RNA sequence: AUGCCUGGGCAGGGCGAAGCCAGAGGAAACUCUGGUGGAGGUCCGUAGCGGUCCUGACGUGCAAAUCGGUCGUCCGACCUG
RNA sequence: AAGGUGAACAGCCUCUGGCAUGUUGGAACAAUGUAGGUAAGGGAAGUCGGCAAGCCGGAUCCGUAACUUCGGGAUAAGGAU
RNA sequence: UAGUGACGCGCAUGAAUGGAUGAACGAGAUUCCCACUGUCCCUACCUACUAUCCAGCGAAACCACAGCCAAGGGAACGGGCU
RNA sequence: GUUCAUAGCGACGUCGCUUUUUGAUCCUUCGAUGUCGGCUCUUCCUAUCAUUGUGAAGCAGAAUUCACCAAGCGUUGGAUUGUUCACCCACUAAUAGGGAACGUGAGCUGGGUUUAGACCGUCGUGAGACAGGUUAGUUUUACCCUACUGAUGAUGUGUUGUUGCCAUGGUAAUCCUGCUCAGUACGAGAGGAACCGCAGGUUCAGACAUUUGGUGUAUGUGCUUGGCUGAGGAGCCAAUGGGGCGAAGCUACCAUCUGUGGGAUUAUGACUGAACGCCUCUAAGUCAGAAUCCCGCCCAGGCGGAACGAUACGGCAGCGCCGCG
RNA sequence: UCUGGGUCGGGGUUUCGUACGUAGCAGAGCAGCUCCCUCGCUGCGAUCUAUUGAAAGUCAGCCCUCGACACAAGGGUUUGU
């Protein structure tokens, strides 16, 4: 079971959950949620947004 | 005049009496036919639904696109603690029917087995099978017994076993055991009785009477849903927004010479609660419920050979609606009838089963748990606490 | 031998979809769906990989006012794999292809779904990407 | 329904006609540019007046012709006691 | 004929003043309805007919065709904030 | 079979019983295109007020008698007759 | 029809069937039976388009028309027209024909017949007429009885509870594509099958929400316009203020799972076998035989049964078996 | 009386997205004071950073609680072989 990580949260996606997005310029995304999905469709960068790991990697948060 | 575009008609014409159930425990309404050259066996068993999640295998039917590649299934969770066996029953086949000629029950019944036969137990003074219980303290009551037992011999031609649901063992808040009457198919009537009498005031679990990768039919009741109207019920054709007297209705019942409303009209009325068996659901594993030899076992209910984890199959923060699974339980492929903590009925295939499909073995790579209350994305807490780290509530 | 197991359709009889390919056409108008029975009032629908009748509209006037076969190649509408995934690509797009499942063109713009590319050889031979 | 007499009333905005001012070109005739001006049985639109469509609601109704949305007009052949 | 927003006597909120929701109340939220909404993909393929709904909508800055009675069309169309 | 442009052979067009044209305008009648959307594919869900039940108050139309069907005849399609 | 009447047709004549067309009569209705279409929906018929089983050829295969049992399951999406009718486009096994007050208006629409306002052409001096065209033109009422869908219930079983039986009704699955057979059988060639198997799909039926999507007033959590608590904080009003994300629950071939086996035989092909010393599926007798019929799977369960448990300790009681009055 | 259920609280899960307050040498800048010092001090100031994956909701139709509270043979109508 390939586990593929969501490309704007970054949470793992197990292959029961998540959708994937096949852009036409070539290039596929995979989401975890409708949320992510949406918050990737609407152009928001995901280094500004909190709970994103990305975010939290940006910020040094933990560790 | 005649229809002019034909179309075939909403609904089946042989599943409409739209009533709620008289009965909530699912009725086996056939029994498999019991060939006199195989071992004695019980054909049915009792379950609770509990929930629905996914597994994910590698199917072997050569010559399909998908052979050979991982799959996911939704597969449902159906509790299935062993039952008490508190009675057998004999029936003598008649030119009427098939009339029961002998109930004998166990001189020890729970209080489970109990609440059934009393509409309320609070006020009742629990006195059922007071006196009968005497029978099997007696000389007089054993000389009676082996009679009945050897008259039950001799004479009838089938024989069921009354066993009982463990209440104690589940979360659902209702205490009163489901009895069932089970039809034992195997050797001779003398064998088969002799059997039954030696279950009596026994546990039977579930591997005893299903195996893995077996066919088998589930009985129950669907899901009510109250009165519902024709659109639903029926699923006819919505009218126009212009219609003036409703448009989620059925237009024209029937003709005029025929001064009378046909019963295959669709009609609005009650959906739902109605007594439905699913066949052919395919048994993916049959999983042993907590036990305990030092500490407690819980892996053995979703790891598998290729997970090798410490999970369960209670999701995070355990099934909705319907609470925690600790019993053996039996995970069916696809969906099955009835809501949540519902009664279903496990019966054995009717049929032979020799196809293809139906002859697969099954071995499971990966069982899902991640938390149904929501879009849950961990498939454990330990996974989920070494993702997050330290958190302010620590 | 594989099989076609069926997906979502969300390209009903009047969907506009693009041409994905140097033929010259622009919009495609499915017109009807190769291979469906049909059923009183229900629209033909087609999914990826499902051959259909189009026409060009909008393009070079030789393609223009003349049925063309053609072959789904990408569906905004979600469709689940059979390992679980769904999968949509952002837009609608086709080919015009003939009788025997040749292409008439050259080349194919954009990625290729797995299931058109698996069902017609040939698209899969001109395609750039798969699924 | 119409004629007459005597009274009352009609937010806020767009188009910017005659007339006038300044600048530039011309040999003249005069012509272009930027402003001022607010005329119109002028346009959007409220009050008012009327009742297109949903053939909507109701249709032993609130009502022996009413209600909702959407509507035409709203400085003049306007409305009204 | 008050204050705020607002071009405004537009709509919405508030002060002086007025009232108990308009010939009754309680308990659940079944089917039909009346009045509002939302819907993945297609976008009129439904229907006699785009009926209904929906789309655009204010202001500022650019731009604005055919025709013409030269007055208009015109907030034409189409763009940015 | 709709809409638009040309032909006249016009059952039975035609010049103040006015012909042709026509900028602006029209809650006038039609055709096509762009965008738009549950009109539809194919229905689903939510809210308010009824419909539901209860307390109180409480009508009206209609009414030969009343109301289960197949066939027959009948005054030529019966709830009554066989 | 190359030869040949009956493979397929069939002139000159002739015998019938149907009321799914128009006709004739006026038998019922003028103290009113709502007058075309389209939408929705149920059932029925075969004069069978396709699918099951077969007979036929001018049937070598493919293709094909002819005939038989046969109505179980299907008979589509659109441009035009109010249309029935009609033609075209595309798919498909096929897009077969019809009835039920020319099914269906207290079911819907009102598009055009068919009120009143108007325009055009013909006719009439005129008012006016036009199966001659165009436009706008209110579709009322169920709470009554029955029928139907559901829901309490009802007489008996001494009363209740239990697990069950079953008479009866309803009935369900249907079709197609790809691989192998096989470029094989067949055929000079072109072309081109069929049985059993494997993978699946169209329509339909029964469910269910693990995933995807929808709804969303948990008015759950942020963001915001106008106003109001002096302001910060916390809030409210603007018929759900608007807009993102969204738990649970419902829901979509818009996600997912499942859909079964026997008996008698029809058409037909046959065995033995006389009538008719021969021959014959038939006269006696016998075999194979199907989307047919019935039953099984499945839904309900009879003014129908089943055995089993407890059967009123009471502060007054009330019962069950035995025997003889 | 498998002691049961209810209320509250705690966790698990989940939805949203980082709460008020505090501090900052972050912050387009601006003003006052004066030690005219303009990184000197004091103030206004969209926003940002650490506290803070924080704050808030979470069964009413989600799961464990055995942590605190009270309550739990009680109320009315019945039927005989």
């Amino acid at each position: 079971m390939k586990v593929e990580l969501c490309s704007f949260s970054g949470y793992k996606i197990y292959p029961g959950h998540g959708r994937r997005y096949a852009r036409t310029d070539g290039k596929v995304f995979q989401f975890l949620n409708a949320k992510c999905e949406s918050a990737f469709l609407s152009k928001r960068n995901p280094r500004q947004i909190n709970w994103t790991v990305l975010y939290r990697r940006k910020h040094k948060k933990g560790q | 005049s005649h229809r002019k575009f034909s179309a075939p008609r909403h609904g089946s014409l042989g599943f409409l009496p739209r009533k709620r159930s008289s009965r909530h425990r699912g009725k086996v309404k056939s029994f498999p036919k019991d060939d006199p050259s195989k071992p004695v066996h019980l054909t049915a068993f009792l379950g609770y639904k509990a929930g629905m999640t996914h597994i994910v295998r590698e199917v072997d039917r050569p010559g399909s696109k998908v052979n050979k590649k991982e799959v996911v299934e939704a597969v449902t969770i159906v509790e299935t603690p062993p039952m008490v066996v508190v009675g057998i029953v004999g029936y003598v086949e008649t030119p009427r029917g098939l009339r029961t000629f002998k109930t004998v029950f166990a001189e020890h019944i729970s209080d489970e087995c109990k609440r059934r036969f009393y509409k309320n137990w609070h006020k009742s003074k629990k006195k059922a099978f007071t006196k009968y219980c005497k029978k099997w303290q007696d000389d007089a009551g054993k000389r009676q017994l082996d009679k009945d037992f050897s008259s039950m011999k001799k004479y009838c031609q089938v024989i069921r076993v009354l066993a009982h649901t463990q209440m104690r063992l589940l979360p659902l808040r209702q205490k009163k055991a489901h009895l069932m009457e089970i039809q034992v198919n195997g050797g001779t009537v003398a064998e088969k009785l002799d059997w039954a009498r030696e279950r009596l005031e026994q546990q039977v679990p579930v591997s005893q009477v299903f195996g893995q990768d077996e066919m088998i039919d589930v009985i129950g009741v669907t899901k009510g849903k109250g009165y519902k109207g024709v659109t639903s019920r029926w699923h006819t054709k919505k009218l126009p927004r212009k219609t003036h007297r409703g448009l989620r209705k059925v237009a024209c019942i029937g003709a005029w010479h025929p001064a009378r409303v046909a019963f295959s009209v669709a009609r609005a009325g009650q959906k739902g609660y109605h007594h439905r068996t699913e066949i052919n659901k395919k048994i993916y594993k049959i999983g042993q419920g907590y036990l305990i030899k030092d500490g407690k076992l819980i892996k053995n209910n979703a790891s598998t050979d290729y997970d090798l984890s410490d999970k369960s199959i209670n999701p995070l923060g355990g099934f909705v609606h319907y609470g925690e699974v600790t019993n053996d339980f039996v995970m069916l492929k696809g969906c099955v009838v009835g809501t949540k903590k519902r009664v279903l009925t496990l019966r054995k295939s009717l049929l032979v089963q020799t196809k293809r499909r139906a002859l697969e073995k099954i071995d499971l790579k990966f069982i899902d748990t991640t938390s149904k209350f929501g879009h849950g994305r961990f498939q454990t807490v330990e996974e989920k606490k070494a993702f997050m780290g330290p958190l302010k509530k620590d | 031998s594989g099989a076609k197991f069926r997906i979502s359709l969300g390209l009903p009889v009047g969907a506009v979809i693009n041409c994905a390919d140097n033929t010259g056409a622009k919009n495609l108008y499915i017109i009807s769906v190769k291979g469906i029975k049909g059923r009183l009032n229900r629209l033909p629908a087609a999914g990826v990989g499902d051959m259909v009748m189009a026409t060009v509209k909008k393009g070079k006037p030789e393609l223009r006012k003349k049925v063309h076969p053609a072959v789904v190649i990408r569906q905004r509408k979600s469709y689940r794999r059979k390992d679980g995934v769904f999968l949509y690509f952002e837009d609608n797009a086709g080919v015009i292809v003939n009788n025997k499942g040749e292409m008439k063109g050259s080349a194919i713009t954009g990625p290729v779904a797995k299931e058109c590319a698996d069902l017609w050889p040939r698209i899969a031979s001109n395609a750039g990407s798969i699924a």
